[PDB]
């Protein structure tokens, strides 16, 4: 419906070597006014060329 | 409030609104509580007896 939303919640992860169990409730951060089409995205990691 | 319309008693609440949240649905989907649009205030919305 026209929008994107992000939604993000910070927590403290614990010893564990994976996703902890429990539970956290991803709050609305920001809405923006988009609607351009979408099918695939990427994610940027910084490469080690210091 | 913000097109929303009604009548009721708008009394001063500590209900925890978390910033994103505007409305206050109950149990029985009722509102019960709005923001102010001019100063962020949680008012509590309780019909007369
Ligand atoms: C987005 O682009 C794909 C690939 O060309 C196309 O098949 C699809 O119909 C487009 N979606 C919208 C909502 O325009």
């Amino acid at each position: 419906d026209g929008y994107f939303k992000i939604y993000s919640k910070h927590t403290p992860i614990n010893l564990v070597r994976d996703l902890p169990q429990g539970f956290s409730a991803l709050e609305p951060l920001v809405d923006l006014p988009i609607g351009i089409n979408i099918t695939r995205f990427q994610t940027l990691l910084a490469l080690h060329r210091s | 409030f913000n097109g929303l319309t009604g009548t009721g008693v708008l009394t001063e609440s500590n209900k925890k609104f978390l910033p994103f949240q505007q409305f206050g649905r109950d149990i029985a989907d009722t509102t019960d509580a709005v923001r102010d649009p001019q100063t962020l205030e949680i008012l509590d919305i309780t019909p007369c007896s």
